[PDB]
DNA sequence: TGCCCGGCCCAGCCACATATATATAGGTGTGTGCCACTCCCGGCCACGGTATTAGC
DNA sequence: GCTAATACCGTGGCCGGGAGTGGCACACACCTATATATATGTGGCTGGGCCGGGCA
């Protein structure tokens, strides 16, 4: 929870699976933990930046990045589904700019890659295919 | 209960060259009165000379604090070593001095992918080891 | 050239985590302290070797 | 000038005592299990439809 803080204040993205990964804390007792410890923190008185980190995971060129950085904008200010937390509504979104293009990764390896279920990207791929309109940069 | 068997016997020791020896881990020896050689079967003739005339102290034995069973075999008659188309052999002789070695191969790809797998990945388990 | 059987895939649906309160209650685990057993450390006893001094 | 005697020091093994370590007991703290709305998610089974292969 102390490493997920200072990643918090350091304007940081790190995904609750990911130290979970590194360390077997429960999460349960992990997200007590750190409701409290965030109590401390206030007692002594943002999905955006996930997009580039992704985009390295699969190595995507700047403009797909960019691109899912005005889709994953877009989609914050559109609503309907809202997020049901935001790493879904960002593998969406690179799967959306990157069928948008041509370069082929389908749905099992960025579902493998990521950790992400395919249902849950082509579900949001239903809806976000249903508000493909506004969602074009150029 | 080691028991000599004759030890009349008479053997002679050959040092062979490497290609003729590890093919034998038959031929006819021609007996030529002071010069012999050797016809292999097809396939070379080969002169062996003679290494060690006199040859004592030396003999061979066999075996079938703890005790073993032992038997002898036969007293050394003559220290020889074999002597060699020879441009051929000789041509394998300077190809043996090409061997190498397998350079540290350079993975080409858009190292996200790599150093994605170094840290964080989001991927645990998938193998059993020092689990209990 | 035609017919039948088996396997795989897709679409879907159910169950469990996440967050909220609350009581129940009854269990389990962990820590600490003390006492007993084993291990370690210290102490005791035995044995062997080398050097120096004094007298006629 | 030459010979003889006596004392002191150092190692190794065993035994006892302490200490540590392990076990037992007690207390405290965790930690399970059940209902209620909410959504939203994810992963694993269930049924139906489609595709492929072989023989006369």
């Amino acid at each position: 929870a102390s490493i997920l803080i200072g990643c918090r204040r350091a304007e940081v993205a790190r995904t609750f699976k990911e130290i979970q990964s590194l360390i077997h804390v429960k999460t349960k007792e992990f997200g007590k933990t750190l409701n409290i410890m965030k109590n401390i923190l206030r007692g002594k008185s943002q999905n955006l930046t996930y997009i580039p980190r992704f985009c390295s995971h699969l190595g995507l060129p700047m403009q797909v990045t960019t691109s899912a950085e005005y889709t994953a904008k877009k989609c914050k200010e559109i609503k309907e589904i809202a997020g049901k937390s935001p790493i879904t509504i960002a593998v969406v979104s690179i799967y959306l700019n990157i069928l948008l293009f041509q370069i082929p990764i389908t749905a099992a390896k960025v579902g493998q890659t990521l950790q992400v279920t395919e249902g849950t990207i082509k579900s949001g791929y239903k809806i976000l295919y249903e508000h493909r309109d506004k969602l074009v940069d150029p | 209960d080691l028991d000599l068997e004759r030890s009349n016997r008479q053997v002679w020791l050959v040092r062979l060259p490497m290609f003729l020896a590890e093919k034998w881990r038959l031929g006819k020896i021609r007996i030529n009165k002071s010069k012999i050689t050797l016809l292999l079967n097809e396939p070379h003739e080969y002169d062996l000379e003679l290494t060690k005339k006199v040859v004592e102290n030396e003999y061979v034995f066999t075996e079938q604090t703890i005790p073993k069973k032992t038997a002898i075999v036969g007293t050394v008659c003559h220290e020889c070593q074999v002597m060699p188309y020879h441009k051929i052999v000789e041509q394998r002789r300077n190809i043996v001095k090409l061997n190498n070695k397998e350079r540290i191969t350079t993975l080409d790809e858009t190292v996200g992918v790599t150093m994605s797998h170094t840290g964080m990945s989001m991927r645990s388990d998938n193998s059993n080891f020092l689990k209990v």
